[PDB]
C-alpha cells in the first residue's frame, strides 16, 4: 500500500494534468524552439495573441470590451480547466471516491485553488507565467499595469510561486503535495473527519519519506511544505475576498458557473 | 442544486 502509494498518485498527476513542470519548464528555457510562446506584455501583444490563441475575443464586438475582461474571461477559462482536471485527479487518489459524494464535494470546494496557486509556481518565472497551454507567455508588469482591482489579483499568485519555486520541487513532490492540499481532514462542514485524516496521515506519511530520499540537502523541506500549506490557505481566502469585490462591482466579470459554485458560501 | 456540476463531474 505505502511502499508505492507515491507513485500511483505521481500516475494520476501525469495522466489528469496537461501542464506540469517538466513541460513548462522546456518551454521557459529558451532553447531553440520552432514554436515559443507568444509573450503578451502590452495592449498591443494582448490583441496579437488573442487573434491566434482565442479569436473569438477578437470579433463580435468582444475587441471593444475593456482588455481587463477580456483578460479575466480567460483566467475564468483557465480555472474552469484546471478545476476540471483536478476533479479527475482527486477521483484517482487511493480512497477519494469511497468518501461520501458530499465530502468529496467539500474537498474540491476548499482544496482546489490551494492546489491551483501551488500549481500556478510551475508555470511562472519572476518575469511572467505560461498560458493558453503553454502557446502564450504574459508579463507580471503588464498584469500590473492593468487597473484596479484587475492588476490586484496575480501579483500575491506570483509572490508565492518564488518562494515555492525556491524550494525546487518536480513533478514527483508536486503530485504528493497537491494530493495532501485536497485530503485535508479539516475543512469545514465535513461529515467523516475521520476517514479523511486517515487517508491525509497516508499521504503526509509518504510525502515525508520521499522528500528524504529526493531532497537530501535539504532537511527542513518538510516543514517548509507545511508552512506553505498554511500559506495558500491564506491566500485562497484572501482571493476569495477579492473575486467577491469584483463580482459585485465589475457588470462584465460575472462566474462561470462551476466557479460561482465553488465560491460560493466559501469563506 | 447546490454545487450541481461538481456532483456531476464526480459522479462519472
Ligand atoms: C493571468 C492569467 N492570464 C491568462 C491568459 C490566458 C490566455 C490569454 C490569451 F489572450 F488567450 F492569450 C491571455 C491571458 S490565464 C491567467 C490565469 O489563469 N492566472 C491565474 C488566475 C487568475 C485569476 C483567478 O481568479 C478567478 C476568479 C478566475 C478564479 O478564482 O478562478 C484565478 C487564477
Amino acid at each position: 500500500d505505502l511502499k508505492s502509494l507515491a507513485k500511483r498518485i505521481y500516475e494520476a498527476y501525469l495522466k489528469n494534468f496537461n501542464m506540469n513542470k517538466v513541460k513548462a519548464r522546456v518551454i521557459l528555457s529558451g532553447k531553440a524552439s520552432n514554436n515559443p510562446p507568444f509573450v503578451i506584455h502590452d495592449m498591443e501583444t494582448l490583441c496579437m495573441a488573442e487573434k491566434t490563441l482565442v479569436a473569438k475575443l477578437v470579433a463580435n464586438g468582444i475587441q471593444n470590451k475593456e482588455a481587463e475582461v477580456r483578460i479575466f474571461h480567460c483566467c475564468q477559462c483557465t480555472s474552469v480547466e484546471t478545476v476540471t482536471e483536478l476533479t479527475e485527479f482527486a477521483k484517482a487518489i487511493p480512497g477519494f471516491a469511497n468518501l461520501d459524494l458530499n465530502d468529496q464535494v467539500t474537498l474540491l470546494k476548499y482544496g482546489v485553488y490551494e492546489a491551483i496557486f501551488a500549481m500556478l509556481s510551475s508555470v511562472m518565472n519572476k518575469d511572467g507565467m505560461l498560458v493558453a497551454y503553454g502557446n502564450g507567455f504574459i508579463t507580471r508588469e503588464f498584469l500590473k499595469s492593468l487597473r484596479k482591482p484587475f492588476c490586484d489579483i496575480m501579483e500575491p499568485k506570483f509572490d508565492f510561486a518564488m518562494k515555492f519555486n525556491a524550494l525546487e520541487l518536480d513533478d514527483s513532490d508536486i503530485s504528493l503535495f497537491v494530493a495532501a492540499i485536497i485530503c485535508c481532514g479539516d475543512r469545514p462542514g465535513l461529515l467523516n473527519v475521520g476517514h479523511i485524516e486517515k487517508m491525509q496521515e497516508g499521504i503526509v506519511h509518504v510525502l515525508r519519506l520521499h522528500l528524504q530520499s529526493n531532497h537530501p540537502d535539504d532537511i527542513f523541506l518538510f516543514p517548509k511544505l507545511l508552512q506553505k500549506m498554511a500559506d495558500l490557505r491564506q491566500l485562497v481566502t484572501e482571493h476569495a475576498q477579492l473575486v467577491q469585490i469584483i463580482k459585485k462591482t465589475e457588470s462584465d466579470a460575472a462566474l462561470h458557473p462551476l466557479l460561482q459554485e465553488i465560491y460560493r458560501d466559501m469563506y | 442544486a447546490r454545487h450541481k456540476i461538481l456532483h456531476r463531474l464526480l459522479q462519472e
